[PDB]
């Protein structure tokens, strides 16, 4: 089992350790602005793909 | 006896007695003594498609594998005009509903 | 990486402290004392090939034939008393006192070898059966145990001759002598051989000492011999009270295997060396850092077989590259071995603290989000270990010919960078430092197009298509066809529109590091194994000027600091312009081009190390490697002269024969790319220091000493010998049965054999491989790189193709071969003496002979033998049919000429006709051979035989043997041919009718030795005395010793030399200090 | 080469000589027997295949390809390599060459 | 794959192998009944028309 | 008297080079391997390959070109005489179109 260096979270597999460190540059206000921007445009219906037919039976 | 057959005489005769079999008799679409055709009452194109699928299944069953390499159906070529002999038609040209 | 986890363990044995995990426990304990598969088999074969067994000795006598009795002579009889015979006195006679004596071939039957080689040919006497020796090889279809394929005799015989030679490879050992006290000789020294039994040997070895009491044939012969040639007649003693070096003795020995061991000894004497040149070779491979000492005194003739030739070195190198083509899993641990072997030696120690302690000097204003110094630190990450990446990058320079170390994808700016960014600039800095240390021929254009990717929209250059544009990733430019024309012809980069891509292209064409060289090793003791370069030369992509002083310290006059200075000043020029990045504050621009200036002016010793010390280290490592360096020439920035491939051949193409003509189209391209992190190479170039007060000659004189105390390198040369000897004897033995390209003689055409296909040749080559691996004590792969193709037409060559199409090839001339010399010698002497290995020549004649004469069927009278050009003989063949008789008329058979003939007269069959109609001919013919007048001469070339004896005093019929033979003849096999030959008598006997059927054609009775062997004469039988033509050295006083009549007789008794050398290890003779 | 012996007799009768006209007309009838029915053509073709398999000297194993391609176990360590790609594409562990 | 791989047996003789392979397949010949069948087929076609 | 074959036949010969470019199928395999070598060589048609795979590609194409396959030799010599032996014993004698 391996552990991270920021926040000291201990995990088991090394690929999971890499995933945790990758889940962890610029100033703190700028990271807050970037994360707010991405969370705003996260689940907007401009990014999403591969939807379904509706079984319309209207709009003739 | 001292000589052992190198291709194997039993194996070669076992193969050639299976190659010896005559041709299957396709009487379908031909009249009988009474005057009626001897088919299955389905049209000619669907009979040909069903028949090629049946022969593909027979080729799959003949070797011990489950899925056949060599196939007769869905061969990647269009053959929508092929129609093989069935008993929907008669010798006159009409239908054989009754 | 972090390693510790939640463990199950406690209780340090001191300090009584129990704690979390065993991985913390053992570090806690240590502080108390501190502070107070085909791929894996190919890999293992390259890392340590199996050393062979050359020196094998033979105490005891050196023969390969024996004289076996068959039927005992009558010692009690009523015509001559028992007091005549020397059997009545138990006198140990040198020859078997019997009635019929024959000589058969047991491989040496007498040796006292220390290392047995599991390879032998044991033959029963011809009264027993000898058919398994001739059905051993490739009769996987023969039903009967007694049968063997007649169409496959020659492959059996060739494997038996190779088997016989591969046994008879020993060195005759000098044992010890004793001066005679008995008056039989005139005081001659005898030879004492070890063993529990020695009573028979002093009569077997020396036939010319015995009493001569009577007029027996043995006594006639021995008293006809000449007396003074007994035992030792010459010795060469070089010391007082030590063993004599070599002697010459008269004893029983056949000239065949005496000459085989003589040729083998001449081979090892060509191999021989001496410790003075061992000292010289190790000194000039050390380049003065390691000194060894050899003695200066009269020696005792040590034998060290180590010196081999340049041709054998090059052939083994070609076979090894052919082995390791296109895998890289056989390649990685070799470079790991070179990296750790370099870590044991190298004086510098990469400390990451230098770059951090010099980047903590920067002066920034902290009212700023953008941190260039922290971008440097978080980008480089100096704080990691493991710069074995840098050591493997240093090790690939040796092995560029199969390894192209390229920079990894992951150190590139992620699909184009921008010059307005910062981390892309530091990407470009990392790449511009790391790319000169790789062996990729596309490294300059990859650096240039990294810059051309980093500026897009700012400057434009004309590319040559719309597939590889300016926005195309720089990693995809790994082929010299993909180089831009605007890179070479620089004026297409206009200096007004694009002035920075203008001048960075000027940096590449001028100040990129020039290739240079250094010399290593010696070709004197061990030959040079490189082949596209001249001998003893090593090629380096950077310049090497040797250091003057031995206490090294800083100066800045080397090419890597020049290169880093040019990169830093052009990055200063790039951060200079306000056009390319207008959003920067004028304070920050000047302040943090000051950072680029300080990073240009950093102090580090890795560039001076790469200039001055690491080439000396590669020069002293490179002779001590299992894989010698394999190099294509380094070219700096030349589209004409880059290598595009390298390829080996293993078979010819067509009817064409010459390898320079068949080579350009029949090859296998070898080589593989490798990935390296540019970040580790860049930080190892930016940081490196020496121990604080070091002296280099002391450092290297300590470091290089154990790897020259090692002596593994000498053992690989014997493996190279046997690899070259094996491939040569493979093509020589395949040339006998298949029509190949090399000029060989062949003596075995008269033995019938198969029309051989490629599968037959591949199988026969596999058996030859297995025989040579069973001999010499090998277990890893041999000839398996060459059994993947056709073994019929084989060749060994290599070439690399330059980009313009000019190819440079190497065809090594194949050296001589003692093994194939001995095999061809054994084949020629078998051609003249075929009877001893069981073969008879000619053919046989089936026909009734009912008489009372005592002529031997292996030597028939010529009135009974007919041939093709004999009147009244029908010759059968292709058209053969049989018509039945009707109403009393005789049935008939179709002639080859279209004629009909009854079942009477003299016929000629090929054997194949009888085999193809083996049962139908029996019912038609066997009633007429027995009682009629029909006679068949079945022509078959060669056949094994058995011998059945009979009393000439009684009746004897042969139909129960010949009918069994004719019935057992099969389309795929025949049994041995049984002959019925009488027993020689001493006195007068009566005469009884004997009925013989199978007779030979020509003389096949060469294997007979003597008849009645104790009697004063031979009456009424086959007669033969002791063969005087064999024992030439005894019976001819005019013939001097060392006079062999080898290609027609073997002589069974001659002079043989005997050696008492010693083979000590190299460390036991020459040693360091 | 065969042979066939016999005694001289006149009254022996073995009726076995046809002409090419009959031999061709019966061939035309046998071709009209098929009529795009795939079971008419299947066992003839497959049994001739098995008979060629039992007579034929050529045995086939893909271990020649497997021994020439030295690269084994690469598909999960690195994403792509051509020797492993063509080995996994040819699939030498199948032995149905119908 | 059947084109890229395939070998002969390592002791092949064409005369032996082909005589042994051609003998039992000609022993189970039936072509003479086919000739008689073709006779009756052509006679029946002509009497049909 | 003739049987139309889609390839060339030669007289039967046990000993002949297994690498022989007089043979039609061997020549065909050789030229297809050479054209795919010329296709891979310059890396003009394959952007996006971040590694220089051209050495390994030409090596494995050379390995496939230089192989000990006896199938083209077999189809050149022994398969046509095998078809000529098997052909007039068939129950459905052959029906060829040029
Ligand atoms: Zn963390
Ligand atoms: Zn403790």
């Amino acid at each position: 089992g391996y552990q991270c260096h920021v926040c000291s979270a201990v995990l088991f597999s090394p690929l999971d350790l890499d995933a945790h460190v990758a889940s962890h540059l610029t100033s703190s206000e700028i990271q807050r602005h970037i994360t707010e921007f991405i969370s705003s445009w996260q689940n907007h219906p401009i990014v999403q793909v591969s939807a379904d037919v509706e079984n319309r039976k209207t709009a003739q | 006896e001292h000589y052992k057959a190198r291709p194997g005489i039993a194996s070669v005769q076992k193969a050639t007695e299976s190659a010896e079999l005559p041709m299957k008799n396709n009487d379908e679409g031909t009249p009988d003594k009474r005057g009626n055709t001897k088919g299955a009452l389905v049209n000619e194109h669907v009979e040909a498609r069903d028949e090629a699928d049946d022969a593909t299944k027979k080729q799959a069953k003949d070797t011990e594998k489950a899925k056949a390499q060599v196939t007769y159906s869905d061969t990647g070529i269009n053959n929508a005009n092929e129609l093989s002999r069935s008993g929907n038609v008669d010798n006159e040209g009409g239908s054989n509903q009754k | 990486p972090p390693t510790a986890s939640s463990g199950h363990g406690y209780q340090c044995h001191v300090c009584s402290a129990v704690l979390f995990s065993p991985l913390d426990l053992d570090a806690h304990v240590a502080s108390h004392g501190l502070h107070g598969d085909v791929e894996n088999r190919k890999t293992a074969q390259l890392l340590h090939a199996d050393t062979p067994r050359l020196v094998t000795w033979d105490a005891g006598l050196c023969t390969s034939f024996k004289i076996v009795p068959i039927v005992p002579a009558q010692v009690p009889q009523d015509v001559l008393a028992y007091t005549f015979f020397t059997s009545s006195y138990a006198i140990q006679s040198p020859f078997p006192e019997a009635a019929v004596s024959r000589i058969v071939v047991h491989t040496r039957w007498a040796s006292n070898v220390d290392f047995d080689r599991d390879s032998s040919v044991i033959m029963a006497p011809p009264t027993e059966n000898n058919i398994h020796l001739f059905k051993q090889l490739l009769n996987t279809e023969t039903l009967s145990v007694r049968g063997a394929n007649p169409l496959m005799f020659r492959a059996n015989v060739l494997h038996m001759l190779l088997e016989f030679v591969l046994d008879n490879l020993y060195l005759n050992r000098h044992t010890g002598f004793s001066q005679d006290h008995t008056p039989f000789t005139e005081g001659a020294n005898l030879r004492s051989l070890p063993g529990p039994d020695a009573e028979k040997w002093y009569s077997i070895m020396y036939p010319t000492r015995m009493g001569t009491p009577n007029v027996s044939k043995i006594c006639n012969f021995v008293a006809s011999c000449v007396r003074n040639r007994v035992g030792r007649f010459d010795r060469a003693q070089m010391m007082n009270g030590a063993m004599s070096e070599w002697v010459d003795v008269f004893e029983t020995s056949d000239a065949l295997t005496v000459s085989i061991r003589g040729r083998w000894m001449a081979r090892l004497a060509r191999m021989n060396i001496n410790p003075t040149e061992i000292e010289w070779a190790l000194t000039e491979c050390a380049q003065g850092y390691v000194t060894v000492t050899s003695p200066y005194a009269p020696s005792v003739n040590r034998l060290m077989p180590y010196r081999i030739s340049n041709a054998e070195r090059q052939i083994s190198q070609i076979i090894r590259v052919m082995n390791i083509g296109n895998n890289a899993t056989v390649i990685q641990p070799v470079l790991q071995d070179i990296s750790v072997l370099l870590q044991r030696i190298s004086p510098l120690q990469i400390d990451p603290t230098i770059i951090s302690n010099t980047m903590s000097t920067v002066s920034e204003s902290t009212t700023q989000t953008l941190s260039p110094a922290s971008s440097i630190l978080g980008k480089l990450r100096p704080s990691n270990s493991d710069f074995s990446s840098f050591r493997v990058a240093l090790a690939g320079w040796l092995y560029n010919g199969v390894v192209t170390t390229v920079i990894d994808d992951s150190s590139y700016p992620k699909d184009g960078g921008s010059v307005t960014s910062l981390e892309n600039l530091w990407d470009f800095f990392i790449l511009a430092l790391a790319l000169p240390l790789t062996t990729d021929p596309c490294a300059p254009v990859k650096a240039f197009m990294t810059l051309a990717n980093m500026m897009v929209g700012f400057e434009t250059i004309p590319m040559d298509n719309q597939i590889y544009t300016q926005s195309r990733r720089a990693s995809a430019f790994s082929t010299p066809h993909t180089w831009p024309r605007c890179f070479m012809n620089i004026q297409l980069i206009s200096p007004i529109d694009a002035p920075i891509l203008r001048q960075w292209a000027e940096i590449i064409h001028r100040y990129w590091p020039n290739p240079s060289q250094i010399r290593y090793g010696t070709p004197n003791v061990f030959g040079s194994a490189n082949l596209f370069t001249p001998p003893e030369v090593l090629l380096l992509p950077i310049d090497h000027q040797p250091a003057n002083v031995t206490t090294p310290t800083l100066d800045f006059t080397n090419e890597l600091t020049n290169w880093r200075a040019r990169v830093c000043e052009l990055m200063k020029n790039l951060v200079d312009n306000q056009r390319y990045q207008p959003g920067w504050t004028q304070s920050l621009v000047s302040s943090m081009r000051g950072t680029l200036g300080k990073l240009k002016l950093i102090k580090s010793m890795t560039p001076m190390y790469l200039q001055q010390l690491a080439p000396v280290e590669l020069a002293v490592i490179a002779p001590m490697l299992p894989f010698p360096p394999f190099q294509v020439p380094y070219v700096r920035l030349d589209r004409d002269r880059v290598p595009t491939m390298v390829g080996v051949t293993r078979q010819s193409r067509d009817t064409i024969t010459q390898p320079a003509l068949s080579l350009s189209t029949t090859n296998t391209t070898v080589g593989v790319p490798l990935a390296l992190d540019a970040r580790a190479i860049t930080v190892a170039l930016l940081s490196g220091k020496y121990p604080p007060d070091l002296v280099t000659n002391v450092w290297y004189a300590d470091a290089i000493y154990p790897m020259y105390a090692d002596t593994e390198v000498f053992s690989n040369l014997q493996r190279d010998v046997i690899t070259c000897e094996a491939v040569q004897t493979l093509v020589t033995l395949v040339a006998q049965i298949s029509e190949t390209q090399y000029p060989v003689d062949r003596y075995l055409d008269w033995i019938p054999s198969l029309r051989a296909s490629a599968a037959t040749a591949a199988t026969f080559a596999e058996w030859v491989n297995t025989s040579m691996k069973t001999a010499f004590d090998l277990s890893d792969m041999l000839l398996e790189p060459l059994l993947s193709g056709d073994p019929r037409m084989t060749q060994l060559a290599i070439q690399y193709q330059q980009y313009n199409g000019r190819t440079f090839n190497v065809i090594p001339e194949m050296p001589g071969s003692v093994i194939a010399d001995c095999v061809q010698l054994t084949a020629e002497v078998f051609n003249h003496e075929y009877n001893l290995f069981g073969i008879a020549r000619g053919d046989i004649i089936i026909g009734r002979v009912q008489s009372t004469h005592l002529w031997s069927p292996l030597a028939p009278p010529p009135d009974l033998v007919f041939d093709r050009d004999t009147p009244g003989v029908h010759i059968f063949g292709r058209d053969c049919r049989i018509s039945f008789g009707m109403n009393g008329a005789a049935p008939m058979i179709r002639d080859e000429t279209g004629m009909m003939v009854p079942f009477e007269g003299n016929w000629i069959f090929p054997l194949a006709l009888w085999q193809m109609n083996t049962r139908y001919f029996n019912q038609q013919f066997d009633a007429w051979i027995k009682t009629g007048e029909l006679r068949i001469r079945i022509e078959m070339g060669a056949y094994p035989y058995m011998l059945h004896y009979y009393d000439p005093r009684q009746y004897a019929n042969a139909w129960n043997l010949t009918s069994a033979w004719l019935e057992e003849i099969t389309p795929t096999s025949i049994p041995s041919v049984p002959f019925m030959v009488p027993i020689s008598s001493d006195h007068d006997i009566s005469s009884a009718p004997a009925v013989q059927y199978i007779i030979s054609t020509e003389y096949n009775d060469r294997s007979l030795f003597c008849t009645n062997s104790s009697s004063p004469q031979t009456i009424a039988g086959p007669d033969k005395h002791i063969p005087v033509e064999r024992y030439n050295i005894l019976t001819n006083p005019d013939a001097p010793p060392t006079q062999i009549q080898l290609p027609e007789v073997v002589d069974l008794y001659n002079v043989v030399t005997r050696y008492a050398y010693e083979t000590p290890p190299i460390t036991a003779v020459v040693m360091g200090v």
